[PDB]
């Protein structure tokens, strides 16, 4: 069985920042490719980062220059750096794979 | 075979080129950036006791790729049409024999079965390397054939050779779609079924038709007709395999 | 080639076959249980998403692929000193072609390079199978060769194919000794330099054989001398690897 | 790095039994091959058991009939199962691999 957990998150201000962790199981985790996903409460779903295990990188073009996606292999971690926030950004946050998702998380930015 | 007949492949190799030439240039400019790894399980003591984690070592982009094995018989059938080498190309047609498309062949069609072992799920690289190796010697089987026999003498035994030596990687590919020794709960998707199944086909078309060529019945007893289909059936299977990849993998951006 | 110089062959292949057999039955005789990994790793979700941990397929013993590529060989030089199979031999080489040797190498040499390739720290079945392949294509090329031209005019193309058909071994093999990309510390023992340094230069000195016999100079214009080159060169190259895997890997018990 | 863990062990009875376990670490532990070592206080080694990490056991003619090994995929266990033991086994027991070995444990069997 595939599970993931992630922790992280909580209330902050607008100039805050923040560091999301998102650990994994049983898999090949130093080849297979992992993602971040985002909902907000009263939307459909979006796409945060990937990672595809090898280095390479890519985003959502809604939030480049801010965001910064990382992997820690030899401990199965995925880390998540969220850098200069807006008030638009209060969603759920959820660890993904190859459709093994987890429990998402709760982000809220005030004024 | 006659002045006029060795006188239409000119345009019929400049219709073939331009064509692969298009596709090429909407596949670069329509696809998004996916890519697939090779990897390698390394020992960490003696010789069999004790292994590590696999790493990655390379990633293939796909986009690329495709465009890599249309632009390469865009090449081919552009040289073909050309000056002194169409001389040359006509005075190898009239002694039966023909050294371009083998040429061609023995680097497009491994680049074609590296992409369709990499789709599977096979990612060691010197699986890859071999698959290369062996899909090519086919080809240079293929090649000794047409030149060190005659049609209608009943001397078939590089073809046979060939045939042996053609075989291997789609049994890779059956072991690893029948999967033994596996726990896991996930099917395969459908577009890896098709795929599988149309490349065998065509793969079997070809052998087919050069069988038919040197047999020598009454109606296969011109040249021609085996060298223009040589020429449709390699339109049609570039076309056929660059268009399935791309609907199902490259598409959703 | 006169009538006592194709008697002398017998007693030839006979003394090879004795030792080969001795040499097989000493090794089954002393040989201990130790056994290498076949795995594969399979996907768990879309082509190129999520993996899963490798598990083992099957496992090979070693004393018994060892006692397998000496007694193929025993067979055969037993097989060739026989009656009316050895009025064939000789009406063969008479023709200068002999196919017995073709027929028992593309099954012996497979198994070697198997083996050599499974003790570096391979271990994917498609690698192997496809590693079998690259090594049978090989040998066949070389019975082309050998069948379809003729000494001293000057054609080489099927010896260039099978030299080029022949390298991808062991640049498998060099890949996984230099190991790129890889996270540990633990250096490779010795007795794997000299397996591979030897078994290197013995496929070497075969290839070389080949060329030499059919360049056709003043002294090797006899064929004979390249039949007895072949005949001892095999029997040197089974007992220099048999007895260099037992003493380091099978003797501890 | 490898780290192997054991436990279990301690003082029994002549008729006892015991089940000791190893617990392994960052390698890949479906492939790789584990075996179990003994020292007497007062003789060099021995060897116990190995499992060729595919199924196959190989004892030390000396316990055959008596122990039983067997491994646990999934979560990277190694099990030593101890039956009817004699007066003779007081040791230290010690968890195997390619040469990266552990802290052992004590075995004592009194009259
Ligand atoms: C790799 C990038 C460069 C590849 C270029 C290879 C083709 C180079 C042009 C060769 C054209 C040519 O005239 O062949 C030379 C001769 C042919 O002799 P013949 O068939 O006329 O009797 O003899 C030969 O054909 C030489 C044999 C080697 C050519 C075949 C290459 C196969 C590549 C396999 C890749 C694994
Ligand atoms: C893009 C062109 C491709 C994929 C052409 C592939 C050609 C073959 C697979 C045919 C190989 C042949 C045999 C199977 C046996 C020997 C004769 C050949 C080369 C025509
Ligand atoms: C046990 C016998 C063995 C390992 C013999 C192997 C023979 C070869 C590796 C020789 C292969 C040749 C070439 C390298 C090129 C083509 C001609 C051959 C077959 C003699
Ligand atoms: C050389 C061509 C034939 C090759 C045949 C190779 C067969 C490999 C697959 C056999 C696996 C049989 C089942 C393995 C035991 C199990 O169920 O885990
Ligand atoms: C050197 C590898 C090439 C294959 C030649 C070796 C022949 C044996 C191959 C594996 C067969 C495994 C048989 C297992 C029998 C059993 O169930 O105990
Ligand atoms: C087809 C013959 C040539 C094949 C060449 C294959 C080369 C594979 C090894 C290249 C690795 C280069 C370094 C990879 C990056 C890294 O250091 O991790």
């Amino acid at each position: 069985m595939v599970q993931l957990v992630e922790s992280g998150g909580g209330l902050v201000q607008a100039g805050g920042s923040l560091r999301l962790s998102c650990a994994a199981s049983g898999m090949a985790f130093s080849i297979s490719r992992m993602e971040w996903h985002r909902q907000a409460p009263g939307n459909e779903r979006e796409l945060v980062a990937r990672i595809t295990g090898g280095g390479r990188t890519t985003y959502g073009d809604s939030v480049k220059g801010r965001f910064t996606i990382s992997r820690d292999n030899a401990k199965s971690m995925v880390y998540l750096q969220m850098n200069s926030l807006k008030p638009e950004d209060t969603a759920v946050y959820y660890c993904n794979t190859g459709y093994f998702w987890g429990q998402g998380t709760q982000v809220t930015v005030s004024s | 075979p006659t002045v006029k007949e060795i006188k239409s492949l000119q345009n019929f190799n400049r219709i073939a080129g331009v064509f692969h030439l298009l596709q090429m240039l909407a596949v670069l400019a329509l696809a998004n950036d996916f890519a697939l790894p090779m990897t390698g399980t390394y020992l960490n003591g003696p010789p069999g006791t004790t292994f590590s984690a696999p790493v990655v070592i390379l990633e293939t982009p796909v986009g690329l790729a495709v465009a890599l094995f249309l632009g390469l018989s865009a090449l081919f059938h552009f040289i073909v049409s050309s000056g002194n080498f169409f001389k040359r190309y006509s005075a190898s047609l009239m002694k039966n024999q023909n050294i371009f498309r083998w040429v061609e062949y023995s680097l497009s069609s491994s680049v074609m079965i590296v992409l369709i072992a990499q789709i599977c799920g096979i990612a060691d690289i010197v699986a890859l390397l071999a698959i290369f190796g062996v899909n090519a010697s086919m080809i240079l089987f293929g090649w000794l054939q047409e030149k060190y026999t005659q049609p209608k003498d009943g001397d078939l035994l590089p073809f046979w050779f060939g045939c042996i030596a053609g075989i291997v990687p789609w049994i890779g590919l059956l072991i690893y779609v029948i999967a033994p020794g596996s726990t896991s709960d996930v099917a395969v998707p459908g577009f890896v079924y098709g795929i599988i199944i149309s490349l065998f086909l065509f793969f079997n078309s070809f052998a087919l038709v050069q069988y038919l060529q040197y047999k020598g019945k009454g109606k296969w007893s011109n040249y021609l007709r085996g060298e223009r289909a040589y020429i449709v059936l390699s339109l049609v299977a570039k076309s056929a395999l660059a268009w399935q990849i791309f609907s199902g993998t490259l598409i959703p951006a």
